[PDB]
């Protein structure tokens, strides 16, 4: 069973197939199990290589439970090795998961592809372990992490080769013209998106044929729209066609060693306003080794200043004696030293998380060639993350062990700060992979735990298959339970502390939902955290905070790709501010007439399958049952009654009658349709200059004949048959098995198939922009609701996820049959599913890092912060691997009769349900403002424009009944708060933008 | 002179700049270039968020700097 599609599903769209062939045969060792050894190993384990071993023979500890969600109070004393090796062997069934007990061998070590070095291994002991994995062409990767610092080191051996670079499909395009001199230009504003020096090969060039080879060229980029390839003279000459593909080619890269890197490194920088700080942290962390060598081991201590003084001293001691690390003049940064050793350690889960999940993909890379490595050294802080001072004083007193799983992040942070996460009243919004990783972090942060703090998480969704991949907390025996629950009492279990202190709710968030979380819960809460799937779900919960001023943490993913970013009341930009580039339109005559990429044929695939098998039954019992629904129809016309008499005389009688249909439909959509265009537009006709009808977008079609034996025509009528079955309630003869084919076979070879007759009259549209896009027969050939009382068709409920209904299969068959019509190379059925379930790519490890920078900005939000340069949104991607950040931009601000206002934040507060009236007054006995107009939502209750009949009725009405009179049915009933937008003419009579309205009732 | 911008997907760009040429003006040549209307266009320098009001020397971009373009991803 090469790669099982039900569990790897989303992380297969990211990784290929190929490179998870690879993974699926590499045995990965990692040394030392404390918090960052175990997150690289959770996300290692869930990919799922061949194998996970696992080097920690220390015992456990008290504090190493700061960031080890694998341990409990019970294991203290236990190896650590031993205690994880059970948890982490949990998930994954395909990944065995040993424990090594001693590193003196050669025998083993050496059966390892790829080596992990960990916090817990000396600088010494990783110089001698990469020395042995570099000559022995073992990949090597180390990392560590000390308070809010970080580094990754990976060195991939003397030979390593990338695959693939990017991740990214391939570019495509169509071809214009090739030249002599091999100049490629495209096909009228198609962009080839190319870059210099990728390759590409060609289809489909009609002149020079063995440019159609697979041979591979190198591209040298033009413009926009048109590229070189160098002289073409010698292949032919250019005549019509032609389909360019970008092609990946290997790249062979040389890594080197540590001991050689340690004194000339290569950098891949973490933060560019920070770029002057990793030859910095690159002597820091060499010179805290350096003291350990010195103090026995020992790490600095906490906030002490003598021990401070002495980092500082060795990182100057290595800036003497080599000027080129840090740069000739450059002085050492005394400050940033300092923080090192103050906080070297401290174990902080966001920075455990982050290196965690990036260790953890290079370790990935690694196993495949698949993306490019992290070309050596990444340091990083988070030094923003530290309170001010004169709130919460960090001193060695504050600061040090009070005998709990909590005192390495005290290390840091200082009791006070702790115990006010601890009292936080947070409100987590999804249980997904997001969800997961977040609950965790939380768990690790104590955050809730402490009698005024909790956490509330909600998610209605049940927990499916495919998500065990991403979402660690839960079990394959825990599929169909409810996410947020299951999640509860998952991280329960890592720190009982939050026992009776997480309130998982399965209710959506949205207008239907406003009672459950009325102003009572959203008033209560100190932040709001997302762990959201879609956008109009972060939209409305963006809203909330903004109406009830509470900060929002955002987060995304998509594949390698990821993003977060920090919401602050009355300083920043809300969610809402700024939108996301739009899903591409496709043109209407493109899908409907003149498709040429597999996205073209399952659109249609797609909206054909809702026209059939949904829409069909929705509007037959649409008619059947409502009285007035033709008059309603006509005042998306025609089609829909030809869908009610087709759908109602053409009813099938058993399962032999829906094979007949779908075979049928074979010949309209495949077959007869093809020939009506051709008929309309014919193969050989030309356009200005001579150029065919038929080139660039327009591909010439052939009509199908049907075979049985094509997957394709197979599958589109064996799917279409059981799907009319099911509208039809009819026992299909597939419904116990497997599809018989010459059960098929046998009616289809006895059917008459009618022929093609042209329609002479009939026109197809060329272009959108083009003019233009019998009535009462169908109208009087429906044959009365009365003739067919208690009758119903049962409507398709669209399930991508659900192998055995039929959707899949028919879209995909669907698809391909149009494919095939229009040379289009066919897709499998998970690449249709991706593409009409509009699937998003998911994995572990981008899902952990991008959760790991959020509880960064977590500490922000509790030191009140209100200097914007203070927080960082961030920006991600693994493959390359890249990651950015930007501070985030200020709330707009707005001006009227010479006073300020924030345009998002700000708000005019009204106490009781004040006279309408009263309200235009209190305007402008106070604010110089006159109301243009008011309205509640969508409903207009004011305008001056009115007249002297509406004035007076509405101007005496309290707000409740003036809500009551514009909605024709309308009474709140458990709201307390509403919001009315106006329009307002200012002190000098001129339009002005005005903070909304709230009335407090 | 010549600034770069990278992009998430991890394509580079090279521009012809002035030090006075506005945000505004940085983004109409990534459209000429990449298609990518000026609205969809997140660029970020030295930690900050490029705006569109103010102009390249602004923000301290000199010959050879490296900018970038950005992107919320949705789901999680
Ligand atoms: O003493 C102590 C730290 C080291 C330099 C600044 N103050």
């Amino acid at each position: 069973g090469e790669i099982d599609e039900s569990l790897y599903s989303r992380q297969l769209y990211v990784l290929g197939k190929e490179a998870m062939l690879k993974m699926q045969t590499s045995n990965v060792l990692i040394l030392g199990l404390k918090g960052l050894g175990v997150e690289i190993a959770k996300n290692v384990v869930l990919a799922g290589v061949k194998s996970m071993t696992v080097f920690d023979p220390e015992p456990v500890q008290l504090a190493d439970l700061s960031t080890q969600f694998f341990l409990t109070e019970k294991d203290i004393g236990q190896k650590r090795g031993d205690v994880t090796r059970a948890k982490l062997a949990e998930l994954n069934a395909y990944v065995p998961v040993n424990v090594l007990d001693s590193l003196d061998d050669v025998t083993q070590l050496s059966q390892f592809q790829v080596v992990v070095a960990t916090d817990t291994v000396s600088l010494e002991d990783k110089v001698k372990i990469n020395e042995f994995c570099h000559s022995s062409g073992i990949r090597f990767i180390s990392s560590e992490t000390r308070g809010l610092f970080g580094n990754t080191f990976v060195d991939l051996g003397d030979e390593f080769t990338v695959l693939d670079p990017t991740g990214e499909e391939p570019r495509t395009g169509m071809v214009s013209d090739i030249e002599p001199d091999g100049t490629v230009t495209m096909l009228d504003d198609n962009r080839h998106g190319l870059e210099d020096g990728n390759f590409v090969r060609f289809s489909e060039v009609e002149g020079l044929d063995k440019l159609n080879d697979g041979t591979l060229f190198k591209v040298e980029v033009l413009g926009p729209f048109a590229f070189r390839i160098g002289s073409v003279k010698e292949y032919g000459e250019y005549k019509k066609g032609g389909i360019f593909t970008e092609v990946k080619v290997p790249r062979k890269i040389s890594f080197k060693s540590l001991k050689q890197q340690l004194s000339n490194p290569e950098f891949v920088f973490s933060d560019f306003a920070k770029f002057d700080r990793a030859a910095q942290l690159h002597l820091g962390f060499q010179a805290l080794h350096q003291f350990a060598v010195r103090h026995n081991g020992e790490l600095p201590r906490t906030m002490n200043d003598e021990d401070a003084n002495e980092l500082i001293k060795l990182v100057t001691d290595l800036s003497v004696q080599q000027p080129e690390v840090l740069g000739e003049g450059v002085d050492v940064n005394e400050d940033l030293i300092k923080e090192l050793s103050y906080q070297a350690r401290g174990d902080i889960p966001g920075v455990v998380a982050f290196f965690g999940g990036l260790v953890a993909q290079e370790v990935l890379k690694a196993c495949s060639g698949k993306f490019t490595p992290l070309k050596q050294f990444m340091y990083f802080d988070s030094l923003e993350s530290l309170p001010d001072p004169k709130n919460f004083p960090r001193n060695e007193k504050t600061t040090q062990p009070v005998n709990s799983r909590y005192d390495n992040q005290i290390a840091v942070f200082g009791l006070d700060f702790q115990k006010k996460i601890a009292n936080s009243k947070v409100f987590l919004v999804g249980s997904g992979a997001i969800g997961c990783e977040m609950l965790k972090n939380w768990a690790l942060l104590g955050l809730g735990s402490g009698s005024d703090g909790y956490i509330v998480v909600t998610d209605n969704d049940s927990i499916e298959k495919s998500n065990l991949n991403r979402q660690f907390l839960f079990r394959p025996k825990d599929v169909g339970k409810n996410k947020s629950e299951v999640a509860a009492e998952a991280v329960c279990a890592m720190n009982p502390d939050l026992k009776g202190k997480i309130n998982a709710k399965i209710d959506k968030v949205g207008p239907e939902t406003e009672e459950i979380f009325n102003d009572s819960f959203w008033e209560s809460l100190d932040f709001v955290t997302n762990a959201l799937d879609n956008v109009d779900a972060r939209t409305y919960v963006d809203r909330r905070c903004v109406f009830y001023r509470k900060p929002l943490l955002e987060s995304g993913t998509l594949g390698t790709k990821g993003n977060t970013q920090v919401i602050i009341p009355r300083l920043t930009e809300s969610y809402s501010s700024s939108r996301d580039p739009p899903e591409k339109s496709i043109p209407l005559c493109t899908l409907r007439s003149f498709p040429n990429k597999i996205d073209h044929t399952i659109a249609w695939a797609k909206s054909l399958f809702q026209g059939y098998f949904t829409d069909s039954a929705e509007n037959v019992n649409m008619y059947l049952t409502q009285p007035n629904f033709v008059e309603q129809t006509l005042k998306d016309v025609k089609g829909v009654l030809e869908s009610i008499s087709d759908s109602l005389s053409s009813k099938p009688h058993n399962f032999e009658d829906c094979i007949k249909w779908a075979r049928l439909e074979f010949e309209k959509k495949f077959n007869h349709d093809i020939k009506q265009l051709l008929f309309n537009f014919p193969k050989d006709a030309k356009t200005s200059n001579g150029e065919p009808f038929w080139s660039g977008a327009k591909r010439a079609p052939t009509p199908l004949e049907f075979d049985i034996y094509n997957n394709d025509h197979f599958h589109f009528v064996v799917a279409g048959a059981s799907l009319r079955a099911y509208n039809y309630g009819i026992k299909s003869d597939d419904s116990n098995s497997k599809p018989n084919v010459d059960e098929y076979k046998s009616v289809i070879d006895h059917m008459i198939i009618p022929e093609f007759t042209p329609n002479a009259n009939l026109k197809i549209q060329v272009n959108d922009d083009d003019p233009d896009p019998e009535i009462d027969q169908l109208v009087s050939s429906l044959p009365d609701p009365s003739t067919l009382a208690g009758f119903k068709l049962e409507p398709v409920d669209f399930e991508k996820d659900d192998d055995t209904n039929h959707h899949i299969e028919f879209i995909t068959a669907c698809s391909n049959c149009r494919a095939q019509n229009y040379f289009i190379e066919t897709a499998d059925r998970q690449k249709t599913k991706f593409i009409a379930g509009r699937i998003i790519p998911a994995i572990a490890t981008t899902t952990s890092l991008v959760t790991g920078l959020v509880n960064l900005e977590l500490y922000k939000l509790i030191d009140n912060k209100t200097d914007i340069e203070q927080y960082k949104n961030g920006f991600v991607n693994l493959a390359l691997p890249f990651f950015g950040f930007s501070e985030p931009i200020a709330s707009p601000k707005g001006e009227y009769n010479n006073k300020k206002y924030d345009k998002i934040w700000d708000r005019f507060d009204i106490k009781g349900d004040i006279k309408l009236s009263d309200l235009i007054e209190h305007f402008e006995k106070d604010e110089g403002l006159e109301i243009t107009m008011l309205s509640y939502g969508v409903s207009l209750l004011y305008a001056s424009f009115f007249p002297p009949k509406k004035l007076k009725e509405r101007l005496n009405l309290p707000i409740t009944q003036l809500v009551k009179l514009v909605t024709k049915k309308d009474i709140p009933a458990h709201v307390s708060t509403m919001i009315l937008e106006i329009c307002a003419d200012d002190k000098e009579g001129e339009d002005v933008e005005v903070p909304f309205i709230t009335i407090h009732l | 002179m010549q600034i770069f911008v990278k992009t998430l997907t991890g394509k580079t760009i090279t521009l012809e700049v002035e030090s006075s040429d506005t945000i505004d003006n940085v983004k109409s040549k990534i459209q000429d270039k990449e298609g990518i209307p000026p609205d969809q266009q997140r660029l970020i320098f030295a930690g900050k968020q490029l705006e569109d009001g103010r102009t390249l020397s602004d923000y301290n971009i000199q010959k050879e700097s490296t900018l970038h373009l950005v992107l919320r991803l949705r789901g999680g």
